[PDB]
């Protein structure tokens, strides 16, 4: 009696002056599930085409975000924007002036945090990539569908766009919705996924009518009403903060990988996302591939409120030099090195840690690495140019980097796990993962990087180290 | 130093139509006279040119209706970022 | 559920 994607997203243990707004179709406002919650712009900008289906795309995305029945958060109120024609078919430049409108409301009317929704894709824009960042800058919050076409999420927009929250879908059996060669998106641009096949949702084809539709925006739909709830109760957090918790609170580990493409799954975030039930967080942030260079090298950057605990690297092939801790405009960044050697990814750990400064210390494998009062190492980074104790990071002719913070309320401890292509070691409940590395053995290491809180290590003796930190 | 976008997927591709975006600190005022500048310049050219839209307020810049001919031209006015053909967005 | 309503997949049925 209760659809199963509002099931799926309530936590195992569970227990309004934020606006969202809607880019998309004609909504109809009178439907029973949303009426007297959307507030329609009169916003248009749609192309030319090429009634009742008119507006079936954005009244059951309404529904899915506030509906009385089958909405995410039940007292949401929405404004619409209508940039999608009755094809639901849009343009670029549309939706910037729709962003725009949006900008342009606030500065005349300021209300609270503000949740936009666009449940559209076009293919990779500069310029709409550009607006979504700026309008993000500006204190607003972006959630974005990863799109539909069983590809790469970062070719297109604004699902690539930087600071904005991107969605994939997965249907009942936690897999990822596929129909023939087309499905949810992947990638290192998907932030996580949601339930996104057969939604219940209002059907604009009469005012108490339901139908059940399939999609990265109906998942996308989920992640802006949870983001909705969730700034309800901290209005104060920011676009990181709200990135953190959504990755916190989600489900792990429940999407079987195989579906995506092999080159994928590492990149792919294996999340499914959550109500939170009525701290130090973390997140892994992958790198561009770095390419066939002996010179070639990956960077993974942190949010700016996000401070960069630790860094690592990783090949398919194995040919690389490792990686290093360096600052990059008054902001710590993670660098991969390629060895000759097709190339590397850079992994980082990026988290929210106030009461927190963070330096890195570079000696050879020195004795503590860490050598100041209180001050707890997070992270061991690892690099050398040939190609062949809680405070110290050991090494073999390898140049060390270790993240060393200054956080009186905390407490790291390390551990690990030496035995093969996959080695994994994880922090406790109650423990954050904020560096994952491996100590050299009689394997060759591909790399290593943080699974949520896991610590995985790929080789072709391997012992994988896990650096766990905690509040007290 | 300015360059041009275009959508990488032919079918969604909207030619015929440029969003022209102008150096970050550029002024509203200075958005419309480029526009101008753009105008009268295809004009004596004798292409037709139509002044959709101009932003400001995200980025600067405007929307343009014109031929694709003008886009040597468009690039060298004073402020220009970067130009990209106007493409397709659908329902997900 | 797959409508065509959301691009690009026919009537459908989904779940
Ligand atoms: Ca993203």
């Amino acid at each position: 009696s209760i659809p199963w994607n509002l099931e799926r997203i309530t936590p195992p243990r569970y227990r309004s002056l934020v606006e969202v707004y809607l880019l998309d179709t004609s909504i109809q406002s009178d439907h029973r599930e949303i009426e007297g919650r959307v507030m329609v712009t009169d916003f248009e900008n749609v192309p030319e085409e090429d009634a009742s289906k008119c507006d079936s795309h954005g009244t059951h995305l309404a529904g899915v975000v506030s509906g009385r029945d089958a909405g995410v958060a039940k007292g949401a109120s929405m404004r619409s924007l209508r940039v999608l024609n009755c094809q639901g078919k849009g343009t670029v430049s549309g939706t910037l002036i729709g962003l725009e409108f949006i900008r342009k409301s606030q500065l005349v009317q300021p209300v609270g945090p503000l949740v936009v929704l666009l449940p559209l894709a076009g293919g990779y824009s500069r310029v709409l990539n550009a607006a979504c960042q700026r309008l993000a800058r500006a204190g607003v919050v972006l959630v974005t569908a990863a799109g539909n076409f069983r590809d790469d999420a970062c070719l297109y927009s604004p699902a690539s766009a930087p600071e904005v929250i991107t969605v994939g879908a997965t249907n009942a059996q936690d897999q990822p919705v596929t129909l023939g060669t087309l499905g949810t998106n992947f990638g290192r641009c998907v932030d996580l996924f949601a339930p996104g096949e057969d939604i219940i949702g209002a059907s604009s084809d009469c005012s108490t009518c339901f139908v059940s539709q399939s999609g990265t925006s109906q998942a996308a739909a989920h992640v802006a009403g949870i983001a909705a709830m969730m700034l309800s109760a901290e209005p104060e957090l920011t676009l990181a903060e709200l990135r953190q918790r959504l990755i916190h609170f989600s489900a792990k580990d429940v999407i079987n990988e195989a579906w995506f493409p092999e080159d994928q799954r590492v990149l792919t975030p294996n999340l499914v996302a959550a109500l939170p039930p009525s701290q130090l967080f973390c997140r892994t942030v992958w790198s561009a591939h770095s390419g066939p260079t002996r010179m070639a090298t990956a960077i993974a950057r942190c949010a700016p409120d996000e401070e960069l605990l630790s860094c690592s690297s990783f090949s398919r092939s194995g040919k690389r030099r490792g990686e290093r801790m360096e600052a990059q405009g008054g902001k710590l960044v993670c660098r991969a090195h390629n060895a000759f050697g097709e190339g590397v990814y850079a992994i980082a750990r990026c988290c929210l840690l106030p009461q927190a400064n963070c330096s890195v210390h570079t000696a050879p494998p020195t004795r503590v690495h860490c050598h100041q009062q209180g001050h707890v190492l997070t992270g061991c980074s690892s690099h050398w140019e040939v190609e062949d104790q809680p405070n110290q990071c050991v090494g073999h002719e390898a140049s060390i980097h270790a993240s060393c913070c200054h956080a009186p309320g905390l407490e790291c401890k390390v551990k690990e796990h030496g035995i093969q292509e996959q080695v994994t070691v994880a922090c406790e409940e109650g423990w954050t993962l904020t560096g994952c590395s491996a100590l050299p053995g009689t394997s060759h290491v591909l790399g290593a990087y943080a699974v949520d809180n896991t610590c995985v290590v790929r080789s072709r003796a391997v012992t994988a180290v896990a650096i766990c930190c905690r509040s007290r | 130093t300015a360059t041009f976008h275009r959508c990488a997927k032919d079918p969604w591709r909207l030619p015929g139509t440029y969003v022209v975006v102008l150096k970050e600190e550029t002024h509203l005022s200075q958005s419309e006279r480029t526009a101008r500048r753009l105008q009268a310049q295809a004009a004596r050219r004798g292409y037709l040119t139509k002044i959709l839209h101009v932003f400001h307020g995200l980025l600067p810049g405007f929307l343009v209706k014109m031929s694709g001919d003008l886009l040597e031209l468009a690039l060298k006015l004073p402020h220009v970022d970067y130009i990209e053909e106007d493409s397709s967005v659908f329902a997900q | 559920x797959f409508v065509p309503t959301t691009f690009a997949f026919a009537e459908a049925p989904a779940x």
